């Protein structure tokens, strides 16, 4: 399972 | 330690020819079992291995939504870095992030990862503390303060820590007749003839999992490492790998150089040489 | 900057003219992602030919794999075709029974 979290963008 | 779990993440930009690309792909160890591209059809994510499939509907919705969400924060993304270098918005750029966790032996988290590059050249990694970062510029340095602000690295070692370990250990517990099985390399030694006074010897490793492996050629129980000719382990498409080293030999001498290959699926390593 | 593809041509299984196998071209070690490839048979470019999703190596350089059924023969040549940025022409290489 992918990290879900929502990704901050860079 | 003896299992890990990756993903890999790469965003490409190409100006002119739509929004940016996402595609990811995750890993248990040299085994492929999910992929996503933003470029499908229909995109979802989809399953690649045998032992994935059995996930309910739910998990891989959950998947999909995670890498369409991603499919935009990258496109963002994209759009920073290119500001952050001062680059032009005609050319094509590109984000990788692979990410996991290492398990031992035993099954224990070994350690966490998460590193980034930036048209192939390493941008910003979560250390091994997995609570603070080295960035590789001043253009990540922005990404870092960021994500400090933002306690990215608090998020990710609850992850790294709880969920990455806690599905590897399922993953390799519904795959283990073949994730937890390894495949000892099929080997033999070849002869092609250069010259008169020259000849190849050729030492073969074949169908091994998982990719590690060693393969060194010894004259007189030395070593050729300099002398060696050794291509990149390739897959053979069904799962296992290949590899083969090679170097070239006064005819008549070939007796004295033997061959040792490595492998965890081999309890002892082996000792080879060419057999006429 | 760029890296250019390393290229191996080779069979899943070994080499048994008559016999029915597999044909594979795996390049890595490239950047960019884009990439040409194609699979040739007496410098006909095949048809139906697969490949791997994309994924890269520790140090960033992608690979894939593409892969075809084929069934050798003494006579029948075979080879990979590939392009990418970092070639100014297109790379060949034949299929080598011995490597």
């Amino acid at each position: 399972a992918p990290q879900p979290a929502p990704e901050n963008a860079y | 330690g003896s299992h890990s779990m990756r993903y890999f993440y790469t965003a490409m930009s190409r100006p002119g020819r739509g929004e940016p690309r996402f595609i990811a792909v995750g890993y248990v160890d040299d085994t492929q079992f999910v992929r996503f591209d933003s470029d499908a059809a229909s995109p979802r994510t989809e399953p690649r291995a045998p032992w994935i499939e059995q996930e309910g509907p739910e998990y891989w919705d959950r998947n999909t939504q995670i890498f369409k969400t991603n499919t935009q924060t990258y496109r963002e993304s994209l759009r920073n870095l290119r500001g952050y270098y001062n680059q032009s918005e005609a050319g094509s750029h590109i984000i990788q992030r692979m990410y996991g966790c290492d398990l031992g032996p035993d099954g224990r988290l070994l350690r966490g990862h998460d590193q980034s590059a930036y048209d192939g050249k390493d941008y910003i990694a979560l250390n091994e503390d997995l609570s603070s970062w080295t960035a590789a510029d001043t253009a990540a340095q922005i990404t870092q303060r960021k994500w400090e602000a933002a306690r990215v690295a608090e998020q990710l070692r609850a992850y790294l820590e709880g969920l990455c370990v806690e599905w590897l250990r399922r993953y390799l517990e519904n795959g283990k007749e073949t994730l937890q099985r390894a495949d000892p390399p099929k080997t033999h030694v070849t002869h092609h003839p250069v010259s008169d006074h020259e000849a190849t010897l050729r030492c073969w490793a074949l169908g091994f999992y998982p990719a590690e492996i060693t393969l060194t050629w010894q004259r007189d129980g030395e070593d050729q490492t300099q002398d060696t000719e050794l291509v990149e382990t390739r897959p053979a498409g069904d799962r296992t790998f290949q590899k083969w080293a090679a170097v070239v030999v006064p005819s008549g001498e070939e007796q004295r150089y033997t061959c040792h290959v490595q492998h965890e699926g081999l309890p002892k390593p082996l000792t080879l040489r060419w057999e006429p | 900057i760029q890296r250019t593809p390393k290229i191996q041509v080779y069979s899943r299984h070994p080499a048994e003219n008559g016999k029915s196998n597999f044909l594979n071209c795996y390049v890595s070690g490239f950047h960019p992602s884009d990439i040409e490839v194609d699979l040739l048979k007496n410098g006909e470019r095949i048809e139906k030919v697969e490949h791997s999703d994309l994924s890269f190596s520790k140090d960033w350089s992608f690979y894939l794999l593409y892969y075809t059924e084929f069934t050798p023969t003494e006579k029948d040549e075979y080879a990979c075709r590939v392009n990418h940025v970092t070639l100014s022409q297109p790379k060949i290489v034949k299929w080598d029974r011995d490597m």
